[PDB]
């Protein structure tokens, strides 16, 4: 069902894994739970057309209360992209680089 | 950069109206769009919002199932399909662009299109002049009409400085009624003609009246 | 949902004065708050976003500040162009709008300027006659308008409408229409309204004869 309208917060710096997949821990600051977490990679912050691919299968925030946790993993493209969590003006982004 | 609403007017209770908004000045496809209504004399109430997908569309509980929004990115146009309307849906409806991708500050607003969910019939107004006497003032009286609104202008827009158009009062009859007056140089009456351009779009009533002494 | 309360509901102040309004949210909305100005009949104009970021083109006298649960909008030096209602919006979770803070402006006293209008014959040819008394450009808003039909005070037919505070001179203007039938209208002779306003030493009366 519906996406998460509130703001996220990285609770730890994203980290590269096995062959270049990045994992992300966030904390959600909204009371519209339950809701699907807006997670994706992107290269154009205007279009937010998904680059890469979200590896986490259907990430939904569980609780209906403020401050819940969540862990996501994505498959970023080669070179430079942006991790993009949340929607709107409260979007959070972190630059990513993947070599080979 | 502009939003233009259209499609509003008078609907019977239980009826259906389809509102639309025309975007210009920005990649319409990139931004979230929403409809925010305002009951007469009441506050702002967001009714619906959409960005991309089924998951990124939202409906206020007060219109859930009853209203529906739609996005035509090829035409840069937003739709609001409202059915099973109730009398309390009577409000002005603002088409609104979000700052970004949804649920942000609202930094682009339309002009408002007023939807009047009423069940009585429509009533054309009657226009009677207000003849004058350091300078004098004259006007037009728009009496007995339903529902709102009634745009009024003077000399087809060429007379704006010093015009006062009053709010509509609800007469005992159940029909609204307003006046519109303008102060002018009394020494310029014999030469300058003054005509008021009354417009009551719900009843397709475009009327003019000269206001000679 | 996140309820939103604004205060004060209304307020009057004078050109130059420092106006300050407040709004509180039923739970932490971090800094995700915005302020809107809405003159009647027009749409809202966003002024402030993220509690304290001034929108582009908004005058510097408007400021914002606040965090978590309480926020304040502050007009540093009121200006006649600021007569409007002011709404706040949270956008931490969904949207909620305040009910507003209506700002009226205090100026020098200004006596009204009374005009009277007899009913037109187009209207008399339908069984109803309307007499309108016009009070044009005056401050403050209050002004009892009495009607007199041959020195006989009226009640129960005079409806009064009044413009929003003017955007240029911050005054008001008031209409007083008189509901009456074409039968009772011709029954009498001279009509007049008595306008008693604070900026008048004595009540002013404008009359007209059914003829001249």
């Amino acid at each position: 069902y519906s996406l998460c309208t509130a703001a996220f917060t990285f609770t730890k710096i994203p980290a590269e894994t096995l062959h270049g997949t990045v994992t992300v821990e966030v904390q959600y600051a909204g009371t519209d739970g339950p809701c699907k977490v807006p997670a994706q990679m992107a290269v154009d912050m205007q279009t937010l057309t998904p680059v890469g691919r979200l590896i986490t299968a259907n990430p939904v925030i569980t609780e209906s209360t403020e401050n819940s946790k969540m862990m996501l993993e994505l498959d970023p493209p080669f070179g430079d992209s942006y991790i993009v969590i949340g929607v709107g003006e409260k979007k959070i982004t972190h630059h990513w680089h993947r070599s080979g | 950069v502009q939003l233009l609403e259209s499609g509003g007017g008078l609907v019977q209770p239980g009826g259906s109206l389809r509102l639309s908004c025309a975007a210009s000045g920005f990649t319409f496809k990139n931004y979230a769009m929403a409809w925010v209504r305002q009951a007469p004399g009441k506050g702002l109430e967001w009714v619906s919002l959409l960005y991309n997908s089924e998951e990124s569309t939202y409906y206020a509980d007060s219109v859930k199932g009853r209203f529906t929004i739609s996005r035509d990115n090829s035409k840069n146009t937003l739709f609001l399909q409202m059915n099973r309307l109730r009398v309390e849906d009577t409000a002005v409806y603002f088409c609104v662009r979000d700052r970004s991708n949804g649920w942000s500050s609202i930094n682009l607003w339309g002009r408002g299109t007023l939807v009047t969910v009423s069940s009585a019939s429509t009533k054309g107004p009657s226009v009677f002049p207000l003849a004058p006497s350091g300078t004098a003032a004259l006007g037009c009286l728009v009496k007995d009409y339903f529902p709102e609104p009634v745009t009024v202008s003077w000399n087809s827009g060429a007379l704006t400085s010093g015009v006062h158009t009053f709010p509509a009062v609800l007469q005992s009859s159940g029909l609204y009624s307003l006046s519109s007056v303008v102060t002018v140089p009394s020494s310029s009456l014999g030469t300058q003609t003054y005509i008021c351009n009354v417009n009551h779009k719900p009843s397709n009533t475009k009327v003019d009246k000269r206001v000679e002494p | 949902d996140i309820q939103m309360t604004q205060s004060p509901s209304t307020l009057s102040a004078s050109v130059g004065d420092r106006v300050t309004m407040t709004c509180r949210a039923s739970q932490t909305i971090s800094g995700w708050l915005a302020w809107y100005q809405q003159k009647p009949g027009k749409a809202p104009k966003l002024l402030i976003y993220q509690a304290s970021r001034l929108e582009s083109g908004i005058p510097s006298r408007f400021s914002g500040s606040g965090s978590g649960t309480e926020f304040t909008l502050t007009i540093s030096s009121l200006q006649p162009d600021d007569v409007a209602t002011y709404y706040c919006q949270q956008y931490s979770t969904f949207w909620t709008f305040g009910l507003g803070t209506k700002v009226e402006i205090k100026r020098t006293v200004a006596a009204p300027s009374v005009f009277i209008f007899p009913p037109s014959d187009e209207q008399l040819k339908s069984g109803t006659a309307s007499v309108v008394c016009l009070l044009n450009n005056f401050y403050p808003r209050e002004a009892k308008v009495q009607w007199k039909v041959d020195n006989a005070l009226q009640s129960g037919n005079s409806q009064e409408s009044v413009t929003e505070q003017d955007s240029k001179d911050s005054t008001y203007s008031l209409s007083s229409t008189l509901t009456l039938s074409k039968a009772d209208y011709e029954k009498h002779k001279v009509y007049a309204c008595e306008v008693t306003h604070q900026g008048l030493s004595s009540p002013v009366t404008k009359s007209f004869n059914r003829g001249e």
